[PDB]
């Protein structure tokens, strides 16, 4: 609970649980009561730190981001570079953390993936600092404006390569159809558990989106669907507090 | 394009221009054949073939939304086969 | 493409059913064939988008407020027509 | 799709067995297939949270990859917002209607213009669609002018507000001749179509086992209705549909009813076999008679297509306009 | 309290603000006194009748000037799309927590709507969008006791 | 058990009822015995294809068999619009209480639907509404155990 | 109890009121006595066919003329738009509390609908609203037992 | 597109190795044909 507390508040200095609740000398008597008090104190601190944070929905055009890279970084058209890459399973585009490449891991060598840093997205500039300094991600959805064959779905994994205190499994999200997609069959904000990417800071870190079997020479599956993809759209819901 | 009162060959730039240039020719007869319908073996050949080559000359293009164009048949043919 | 604005942005059609492109630069004129029109008119020449006759059309506007406008057509055969 | 039935040149038309399509636009949610561009093609237009764009159904049976819109009104998806040609461009503008004013965003083909609030003059009070369940409010060319006008149909009268462009409407007029008992009247039973085919839209009222056609006298009111009867068993209820389209390529819509119950069952009613009011005969009283016959451009397409089917070709029609053309004429000498 | 201006705060100088007095809206007079004198705000939604381009999102915040005893965060609401919008991804009248502006008397106080990056000549971002805006519409859900 | 009739009760003589036999419907034969022999009704909804005015209501009560085997009220269902109506203003399978007709074996008994004020000479209101009733469609939600 | 009038109260003289008895609505007669006798209202929704534009609201209050046994606030309902409107921002039959007018016998007492600030000579705000009011439709949800 | 709204499908979808499943989880009722399920309501948060 203490860790959940720290995560939600963006404050890892917090501490309520201390050693010694169990004293060997006294056979642990009142150890439970000791913990109950610490929990109440934690709860109190939570209640007094909470606020109704503001919900901001900010979409992102990946293409705009890549198109807009500084001359020094080497901007490019996302749709065009993708098509070259499905034909060229060994190529690349972009630079730094704003690029396209086939994955290096063996399992990923036929997977085409794109990556972007939050630092370049610069979402923070949208609102005055005086409105709240803490800006953290609540939920990210994905849209893929591409054509599909008769009953073909589209496969992709959205992930954060900078996993730190992020809860197990929240480092990645499944994509199957786009249209404000998500890694859930049902998105429910009252689930009681954390959503993928929830708690990630707005200012830094790198996301990537991976399309397996995107290599055309290998007769993959995404290679032909990617051919018709003109952009990648993220819908990033984040809050300010 | 009409330039210094000369008829100057033109590659019609981009799709916008290509559109107006092709539009200018709509309705123009390009070909006509007269073919008899009977039981002879001559039923497989026309009596005549007529052809036209049309052209469009650009005259003005200030208000580029609607370029001023002129068109006509620059040349034409008449072949006489008599179904031979 | 919609109801006209009744201002200078309107596109006009000549009698053959075609877009009139401003052909030339405007000039002022107070008379017509020696007739004192009672107002200064700004006169703008026009040409159809697709040429087929080379007549010249003019739109006269009553620069001096109090009169109405009019159009003239100068035919290739020397005829002149006044409209509206 | 549609196909020629029987021999090439036959007037019969049928439908092809449905095929899955090879290209699906994706992005199915929050979207519909409409010619937003007004280009002679349909655009699978999607709207929503960063969703501003479309895919295009090309006349050749293919698709244009996603294209964004330049500007989409916030109110595009607003309840009661209409899409209608109020600029007169043949493009559907976005509009909201209140009794004294309208809010319109002109369709600029690649998106919408900054909208404007248009205040109506005088005592002109506009009907507001959805305002009263007992009445039908719709846009229709009830005047036969080529422009839809705003019209209100009640059990006792039809009132119409002429479209003057840019969302401005004229002084309303009454178009008498339509009538149903107030008790029986229900907008759900009221259909609009130019069955006559000359321009003005006719007013149609559906009853179980019958249909009343109130011909539109060029915006001057209506003819006493012609009551047609349905075939035995062809009952009509709130679940039953009525479509109107020129499925026969006659330049005239035919009426199709359907019963979804016990497997969908469908019926068609033709009112003609030829387009009304076209000139079809001439006679000089000096022994020379002329007769003319017409066919929809769509019929010629069914045959162009059919021929291709026998030659293994996949031709493309670039004309989604079932307009009549002159097909056949004859000159008869009354003397010889 | 019924005006337009750019914000005075250092990082608000390029934010265009609009404000209105609830007292001047005279909502209170819309209903008879006999129905009860307690008339207070439950929730406010926002509509912005403008046009948005491909990825043009709305950057705006609605807020009550004087926190006046509100719980934290109840002083303000975000706007993202502009059509009957709200400051939360899911609007739920049964949420269990107080909604933005809940408990404010409709009688008085100044409400402000902030538009960051509205100053065009200073390379604004919303500024392009704002030019297409025709009105600002509030939906004030309030109750009577 | 497959008929139409006016009711014989004191206040039913102007009420027209229709009835059908479950045994004759033979829903049971749609599935193999090997799937389980127990097939029971969970819920029934009604569609009444007809032409009704904007404010014209349907007056009809659906009822079944021997009410002795049912929880109070589960012996009947109200019909008002004829549009996949349930007898509840809100249908909820998670209500916690039994739905009308829940637990009735699909194999047997007579189900009936009653329309009050159906006798035309008596100036019944349903009497004229019903001239347009094309059918009665029952929607039976049932399960195999 | 079947009339129209301007209200006589001190804050109602500009308020146009409509009043209807329940008894004369003859709801009871819709169904046989043998179907049940306790016939009481659960919820009332209201429709006011009128030319209310996209952002034009309506202030109208429906109330029971004989509050007796009703829980505080159940004596009335506030209409904000008039399109199957109701007494709350969120309708939930599972709310846990009683709905407006809940428990009123279907044929007892009377209802009144007020249109405040609607008298034209007094420049009532709603006067132009009422010029387009073509009916008042009540939607009554009630139950039989 | 197999059936209209007033026609029903009688079909059952099942899995061969039912040994690891809870009673009844071996099969799915089919009756609608449009992204249907073997239950009248689908809720992923259902406790079963």
């Amino acid at each position: 609970a203490e860790q959940a507390y720290r995560w939600e508040l963006n404050d890892d200095s917090a501490r309520f649980i201390k050693p010694g609740a169990w004293q060997g000398t006294y056979a642990g008597l009142l150890a439970g009561e000791t913990l109950m008090l610490s929990l109440a104190q934690m709860e109190d601190a939570h209640l007094k730190r909470d606020k109704r944070a503001l919900e901001v929905e900010r979409t992102v055009s990946l293409a705009e981001v890549y198109a807009g890279l500084p001359k020094d970084n080497g901007p490019f058209s996302l749709a065009q570079e993708i098509d070259k890459l499905v034909s060229q399973g060994s190529g690349s585009a972009g630079s730094g953390n704003n690029n396209l490449a086939f994955g290096a891991g063996t399992d990923t060598k036929t997977s085409l993936q794109a990556s972007v840093s939050f630092a370049d997205l610069k979402i923070r500039e949208d609102y005055p600092a005086s409105l709240g300094k803490i800006r953290r991600i609540k939920q990210i959805s994905v849209t893929l404006p591409a054509l599909l064959g008769p009953y073909q779905d589209v496969q992709a994994i959205l992930s954060y390569g900078d996993k730190a205190g992020l809860a197990n499994g929240c480092e990645a999200l499944a994509v199957s159809h786009g249209m404000n997609d998500s890694g859930q069959f049902q998105l429910d904000f009252n689930d009681g558990k954390f959503l993928p990417f929830e708690g990630i800071a707005i200012d830094q870190g790198t996301l990537t989106l991976s399309f397996p079997n995107a290599s055309m020479p290998e007769k993959g599956k995404q290679a032909t669907m990617l051919k018709t993809l003109n952009d990648i759209i993220l819908h990033i819901r984040y809050t300010i507090k | 394009t009409w330039q210094d009162n000369k008829d100057v060959p033109l590659t019609p730039e981009d799709d916008n221009s290509r559109y107006w240039f092709n539009r200018a020719l709509k309705g123009q007869l390009l070909r006509s054949e007269l073919y008899g319908l009977d039981d002879s073996t001559n039923k497989h050949v026309p009596y005549t073939v007529t052809e036209f080559r049309s052209q469009v000359r650009r005259l003005q293009h200030t208000d580029s939304r609607y370029p001023v164009l002129w068109s006509s048949v620059v040349e034409s043919r008449n072949y006489h086969y008599e179904r031979i | 493409f919609g109801v006209p604005h009744y201002d200078e942005t309107d596109t006009f059609l000549g009698p053959e059913g075609e877009v009139l492109v401003v052909a030339d630069q405007p000039r002022d004129e107070s008379t017509l064939q020696g007739i004192n029109l009672g107002a200064t008119f700004t006169v703008t020449g026009y040409r159809s988008r697709l040429e087929s006759h080379f007549s010249r059309l003019e739109y006269w506007q009553p620069k001096t407020t109090g009169k109405t406008d009019f159009w003239l057509i100068y035919s290739p055969d020397g005829q002149v027509h006044l409209l509206g | 799709s549609a196909q020629r039935l029987g021999e090439i040149g036959s007037d019969a038309v049928t439908w092809e067995k449905m095929q899955p399509l090879s290209v699906i636009p994706s992005l199915q949610s929050n979207a519909s297939l409409v010619d937003i561009n007004g280009d002679g093609q349909l655009d699978w237009v999607i709207t929503g949270p960063g969703l501003r764009g479309y895919h295009s159904q090309r006349p050749d049976g293919s698709w244009t990859r996603f294209t964004p819109l330049n500007a989409l009104p916030v109110e595009y998806t607003h309840p009661r917002a209409q899409l209608a040609d109020l600029m007169g461009a043949g493009l559907s503008d976005l509009v909201l209607i209140g009794p004294k004013s309208v809010r319109l965003y002109a369709n600029t083909r690649d998106g919408f213009a900054k909208g404007k609030d248009v205040v109506q003059s005088g005592d002109i009070t506009l009907p507001v669609p959805g305002a009263d369940p007992r009445k039908l409010v719709a846009f229709s060319d009830v005047l036969g002018s080529g422009q839809a006008h705003l019209v209100e149909v009640s059990a006792t009268k039809v009132t119409c507000w002429p479209n003057l462009g840019r969302g401005r409407f004229g002084q309303p007029i009454t178009l008498p001749g339509f009538s149903q008992p107030a008790t029986e009247f229900n907008p759900a039973q009221v259909y609009l179509a130019d069955l006559d085919g000359s321009g003005p839209t006719d007013l149609i009222y559906v009853h179980t086992n019958r249909l009343d056609i109130f011909l539109n006298k060029s915006g001057n009111g209506f003819a006493e209705p012609v009551t047609l009867r349905f075939p035995e068993g062809l009952r009509f209820d709130h679940t039953c549909q009525l479509q109107m389209a020129d499925v026969q390529g006659l330049g005239v819509a035919s009426l199709i009813l359907s019963v979804p119950h016990m497997s969908p069952h469908h019926w068609r009613c033709d009112l003609t076999n030829m387009k009304p009011w076209l000139l079809n005969e001439m006679n000089n009283n000096m022994g020379v008679h002329h007769t003319l016959r017409y066919r929809s451009s769509s019929q010629f397409w069914l045959d162009e297509k059919a021929a291709a089917l026998t030659t293994g070709q996949t031709p493309v029609c670039y004309l989604p306009f079932p307009i009549h053309t002159l097909w056949q004429t004859e000159t008869e000498d009354e003397i010889s």
